[PDB]
């Protein structure tokens, strides 16, 4: 159901969302 | 949406839509008649594909 | 020598007259000795000139619009629901927040 | 168009500006213990350079899979400096040094996302 | 009856048309003998523009060959679908009763067995084409989601 | 039947099937003639259908 | 040949006649009178409360 270039944009959306929300949880 | 769109209707498409395409890929194993027009004309042909 | 006929046509027998116009007509009545070009084999032509065998095979196709690329929209995930949709849904989501507080 | 490289063009874009302001942390740090508790500065600067390094690895990890081995090469030199912290594990003229460069180099890569990721996306 | 379909205003196709006693062109043919739009082009030109602008709705019927060139040695926004309804062919004549005829007749069939005139179809048709043949490698529908449509 | 296989792609070649006449014999003037007109009234074609 | 052959319309044509409808407000409302009649609901009894 979703292409193959999807499926590698969903892993470094997941791990780029998790690392920015570290670094905004890294400020305070 | 997508998975539910799969199952519902289905679309076969042929591996193959011409000759000149087949000679490509070079994946499925064409064969002709021993002695014939075919052979013949394939053994004489000017053209590349 | 190879000349381009006059008419520009390819000419059948005329309904008031029985002369046969275009290159077809100067064959027959002796202007041309070959006529090399694009001529459909028909009936009454055959029976007036001599044919050859046929160098080309044609049929009546069918001529259509081919379908474009049609890139979808930037926004296309946004079709199953209208702009109304989506708007009253902001408002609401706000309206509900506020009544909550 | 819409490729994996361009999405991951523009997802540098919003992490390199986070590694600019590492680097210019560091250069505040340098310049507080420059006009003198001491190790609060240190420890602090400890905690701030392993963020900074483990972010970069991404950026080499993720255009090896985006197939763009043009923009590789601008930042592998960067990450084999990486290697030589963590082997090894005057210094304050030193570090002056080793810090300036990091800021032009994070920010000049940085114009080249901002460029590279429209030589794909309205080139469609 | 969504895409209204209509060939040349006098020509050899209405004429075939107007005696053809099948039922799959009898119907055709009472279709397009009553219509309120224009579904007969006195120019072969005239209805190729208008294919191209009706963008899906005008159906255009002329020859196989006239339809392959109009298709590549033009700029490629209309397309051939489908094989052919009737079946017809070329040929160069000779005056009757002229010694002209023999030879030539064998001519034409040593050239049409050598894949000559297969070879001139070829070049004439798609090594000079206006748009070429733009990846001719057929890129299949493919199933799965695009990346633009969640973009 | 069983229906298993299908027809893709255009035909390459394009030979015809004649109808043969002898030589001396006077027949060719008459069968050239009467296949065009059985071409022309679409009779072939429905007889192939 | 009089009645249904020189007809208008086709059944076998139009059988399916299936078209992309894009919804909208006109059958979703029903749920929006109930999201308010909800809130309005709730903030009348906050207020008996
Ligand atoms: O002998 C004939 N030779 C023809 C040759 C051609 C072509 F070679 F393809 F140009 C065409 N076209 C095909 C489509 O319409 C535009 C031109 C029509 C021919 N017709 C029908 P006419 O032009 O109406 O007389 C003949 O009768
Ligand atoms: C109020 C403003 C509503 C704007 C909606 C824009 C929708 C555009 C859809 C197609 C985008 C193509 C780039
Ligand atoms: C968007 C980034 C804005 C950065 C603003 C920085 C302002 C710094 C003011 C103090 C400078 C002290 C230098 C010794
Ligand atoms: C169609 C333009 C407006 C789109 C609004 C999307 C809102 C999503 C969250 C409710
Ligand atoms: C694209 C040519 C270089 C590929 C390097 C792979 C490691
Ligand atoms: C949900 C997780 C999907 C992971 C896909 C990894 C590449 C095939
Ligand atoms: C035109 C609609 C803009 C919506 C912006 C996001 C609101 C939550």
């Amino acid at each position: 159901p979703l292409a193959y270039e999807i499926w590698m944009c969903i892993v470094f959306a997941y791990i780029g969302v998790s690392v920015v929300l570290f670094l905004v949880s890294r400020f305070s | 949406a997508n998975l539910a769109a799969f199952l519902t209707v289905e679309r076969m498409v042929s591996p193959i839509e011409s000759a000149e395409d087949l000679s490509k890929q070079t994946e499925i194993a064409y064969g002709t008649l021993d002695s014939g027009s075919t052979k013949e004309f394939f053994r004489r042909s000017k053209i590349a594909v | 020598r190879l000349e381009i006929v006059s008419d520009g046509k390819y000419g059948a027998r005329d309904p008031d007259t029985k002369a046969w116009n275009g290159m077809v007509g100067e064959l027959v009545y002796g202007r041309a000795d070959v006529a090399v070009a694009p001529l459909t084999i028909t009936l009454v032509r055959e029976e007036v000139i001599d044919f050859s065998k046929p160098f080309m095979s044609l049929g009546i196709s069918i001529m259509i619009k081919k379908p474009q690329k049609s890139k979808p929209g930037v926004f296309s995930f946004l079709d199953p629901l209208a702009y109304e949709i989506w708007m009253c849904i902001v408002f609401a989501y706000i309206g509900v927040s506020v009544v909550l507080f | 168009a819409f490729t994996f490289a361009a999405f991951c063009y523009m997802l540098t874009l919003v992490l390199c500006a986070s590694l600019i302001f590492f680097v210019i942390w560091h250069i505040i740090a340098f310049d507080e213990l420059r006009t003198d508790n001491i190790e609060r500065i240190c420890c602090l600067l400890r905690k701030l350079v392993v963020p900074e390094y483990s972010i970069h690895g991404l950026f080499c990890l993720m255009f090896l899979c985006a197939a763009e081995w043009v923009t590789l090469g601008l930042n592998i030199p960067l990450l084999f400096y990486h290697l030589w912290r963590y082997f090894h594990r005057d210094i304050l003229n030193y570090c002056q040094k080793e810090s300036w460069c990091k800021l032009a180099f994070y920010l000049l890569s940085f114009f080249y996302y901002l460029y590279s990721m429209v030589y794909t996306l309205v080139s469609f | 009856t969504e895409i209204a379909y209509g060939t040349l205003e006098a020509g050899s196709t209405k004429e075939f048309f107007r005696r053809s006693k099948i039922a799959v062109f009898e119907k055709m043919w009472t279709y397009m003998k009553s219509a309120e739009p224009s579904v007969f082009v006195r120019t072969t030109e005239e209805g190729m523009i208008r294919v191209r602008k009706s963008k899906g709705k005008y159906a255009y019927l002329l020859e196989s060959t006239m339809n392959e060139y109009i298709e590549q040695r033009k700029p490629c926004d209309t397309m051939k679908v489908g094989g052919n309804l009737d079946s017809k062919g070329y040929g160069i004549a000779t005056p009757k009763g002229s010694a002209l005829r023999g030879p030539v007749n064998l001519a034409v069939l040593k050239l049409s067995e050598q894949g000559v005139l297969d070879k001139l179809k070829s070049k004439w048709w798609y090594d000079k084409g206006e748009c070429g043949s733009k990846d001719s490698g057929s890129k299949d529908k493919t199933s799965a989601l695009s990346l633009s449509n969640v973009a | 039947k069983p229906c298993d296989t299908m027809k893709v792609g255009g035909n390459l070649d394009s030979k015809g099937y004649g109808i043969a006449t002898p030589k001396g014999s006077s027949l060719r003037n008459a069968v050239n003639l009467a296949v065009l007109k059985l071409n022309e009234q679409g009779l072939l074609d429905k007889l192939k259908n | 040949k009089w009645w249904y052959d020189k007809g208008e319309c086709g059944s076998g044509g139009g059988d399916s006649k299936e078209k992309t409808s894009a919804l909208s407000l006109s059958n979703v409302a029903g749920v929006f009178y109930i999201l308010v009649g909800g809130l309005g609901l709730a903030m009348l009894v906050a207020l008996i409360e």
